[PDB]
DNA sequence: AGACGGCTGGCACGACTTTTGCAATCGCAGCCCT
DNA sequence: AGGGCTGATCGTGCAAAAGTCGTGCCAGCCGTCT
């Protein structure tokens, strides 16, 4: 039910199918605050 | 350059240094810092606001 | 008095043109004029959250994706839906062909069948207006979504077939007599196409953000009011008084030459908006003088404007009348009109006076509007209405007008009764 | 592109495990962006492109 | 079923507009060439 | 000791070729009636 936008529509189909499986990919909102926060003068990345 | 230097820094922190106004509004104005830091902050609604 | 080439009179003038001069005109560049004079500012030394709710629907292009992805659809029916979905216009109808897709897909395995099929299932898709094709096949779609029971739905099935230019061209006769049609059974066929949801796109997409600028004001309260032209919007910008101050004591005589220079350059700007304020208010009294007058006679009853008689009464020069009229637009109660727009046309009229080429096209869209609806008033008609007004136009005025109008013609624009 | 591939990785994200946060340096800040701005206009109203 | 008619639109010619492409020569006099 | 000559500062136009519009007019065509 969040900001993560290739989420809602593959819950969606799992209702309507009826699979009820969940992925949970990445909040939107995470990359929002990645990019305003490289918006300083301050790197910032995830590994591996 | 020192109006370039304070017009760089409002732009990252105004509430500390200067005062930038809006339009018939004298609220300061939500510098790259603002919108982190506060109740009104990305940190803020971080929270499962 | 009146000897000829006699003693010479010292001339006490001058021409004195200057690219300056004519950039201080700016052709009236009015927003541009703005942006110019800020650039100019910037060059020119010592001068001078929301609510954001982010929400709407795409057009309904999100809602046929998401329903197309809601449906069961295999990953490379998916993908093809997808690319189908992507070929839709506003309208409603796919830009690309079907040979077009194929080529896009760029799969030997993919083939026209299949890519018909896909359509098919595409085209039967949730919102009214998924043909993707002519309004024929989305009135032959819509047909099938509507009762059976509807009179002459065969007889409009067999018309869209095949006899649509028959239908195009508005010839009852020929399209009767290949079709067998019926008296007053085109007209229900007519009503029940009338009913038919053209460019159903269109009202998917009820979102419509209103563009206007304010410009000249034209409000004339209690008559010839000094509306000004957008007196807020005007720059007005001024130098830097504390920074001529430091110029003026500048130590170094070159950094005082220099502030010279910049503060000439000040007061050429000065004198530039000026000018253009000058000539602004010189040219509102002009259009007040007359702008009441059309305002009240009407539309079809415009006289016709001189852009050359207006600059003589306002005394300036001609060619700078001209280039101010340019990129000039004129708000108004009656609505926003370019300056060129609120200059007339000239046109010979009768009874010693001179008609507008709009004033006679708004002449001629109201004779239209008198007209029997069945049978569309034919140019011949016009020029001898146009010729009970004595406005002295002819056929080819009236028909010019037309254009200028969007008259349909005659034979199109007749229909059953 | 066989277009079926196309689509598909778009949808992929990576573990992103151990978040790090370091400096800036002016070479890498570069490398992020990929155009340069130089002028303050935003939109056009004659257009609206 | 070939001609009447009106339309339409191209084709032409005068009459009004209009845009861009246009700036020297000073009177100071000190410096450089001869 | 005498000549050259150099750059400061020098402000609302216009016109001429081009373009473009007003107006008229002819040529064909289809709807039609004979």
């Amino acid at each position: 039910k969040s900001d993560d936008v290739n989420g809602r529509t593959k819950m969606y189909k799992n209702i309507v199918d009826g699979n009820h499986q969940m992925e949970p990919g990445m909040p939107e909102s995470f990359n929002v605050l990645l990019k305003e926060i490289r918006s300083l003068g301050i790197n910032i990345e995830l590994e591996d | 350059k020192r109006m370039l230097q304070e017009a760089v820094d409002a732009l990252l922190d105004n509430g500390r240094r200067g005062r930038a106004i809006t339009g018939s509004n004298k609220r300061p104005l939500k510098s790259l810092a603002d919108m982190i830091k506060g109740k009104q902050g990305r940190f803020r609604q971080n929270l499962l606001g | 008095m009146k000897q000829g080439l006699q003693l010479r009179l010292s001339q006490q003038l001058a021409m004195t043109p200057q690219l300056q001069q004519a950039i201080r005109l700016l052709q009236l560049s009015t927003l541009e004029l703005q942006q110019e004079l800020q650039q100019a500012l910037e060059s020119n030394p010592l001068l001078e959250l929301p609510v954001y709710q982010g929400e709407t629907t795409q057009t309904l292009q999100d809602y046929l994706m998401w329903q197309v992805e809601l449906t069961p659809f295999t990953d490379t029916d998916r993908a093809i839906a997808t690319s189908i979905v992507d070929a839709v216009d506003d309208t409603g109808y796919l830009t690309i062909q079907i040979e077009d897709i194929v080529d896009s897909i760029g799969d030997d395995e993919i083939g026209l069948e299949e890519v018909e099929a896909v359509l098919k299932r595409i085209q039967r898709f949730d919102p009214v207006g998924v043909a993707a094709k002519d309004l024929r096949d989305c009135l032959l779609i819509q047909l099938s979504q509507f009762a059976k029971e509807t009179p002459w739905l065969e007889e409009a099935r067999l018309i869209i077939s095949d006899h649509l230019d028959l239908l195009a061209n508005h010839d009852f006769r020929t399209l009767m007599r290949v079709t067998r049609l019926k008296e007053e059974v085109l007209k229900e066929a007519v009503n029940l196409i009338q009913s038919l949801d053209p460019r159903p796109g269109q009202s998917i997409q009820t979102s419509e953000p209103e563009y206007v600028i304010p410009d000249v004001l034209v409000r004339k309260v209690s008559g010839r009011w000094t509306v000004e032209l957008n007196a807020d919007s005007i720059p007005r910008l001024k130098i830097n008084q504390q920074y001529a101050a430091m110029g003026n004591s500048a130590r170094n005589d070159a950094d005082g030459q220099f502030i010279r220079s910049n503060l000439q350059e000040a007061r050429w700007l000065i004198k530039s908006l000026e000018s253009r304020n000058d000539t602004l208010l010189r040219v509102s009294r002009c259009i007040v003088e007359q702008q009441q007058a059309f305002f009240e006679q009407g539309e079809e009853y415009m006289k016709p404007m001189v852009l050359a008689d207006i600059a003589q009464a306002v005394e300036m020069h001609e060619s700078t009348i001209s280039r101010v009229t340019t990129q000039k637009y004129l708000h108004s109660p009656r609505g926003i009109f370019e300056l060129k727009y609120f200059f007339s046309s000239h046109v010979n009229t009768e009874g010693g006076g001179e008609a507008s080429s709009t004033a006679i096209r708004a002449l001629v869209k109201k004779l239209i509007a008198a007209e029997n609806p069945a049978k569309p008033l034919s140019d011949s008609k016009l020029t001898s209405m146009l010729s009970e007004q004595g406005i002295m136009v002819a056929r080819r005025t009236v028909a010019k007008y037309r254009e200028s109008l969007s008259i349909p013609p005659s034979n199109q624009r007749k229909q059953l009764v | 592109k066989d277009l079926l591939k196309f689509l598909k990785a778009q949808t992929k994200t990576e573990e992103f495990d151990a978040i790090k946060i370091a400096l800036a340096s002016p070479d890498m800040i570069r490398s992020w962006s990929f155009g340069e701005v130089k002028k303050p206009e935003t939109i056009n109203y004659r257009t609206f492109k």
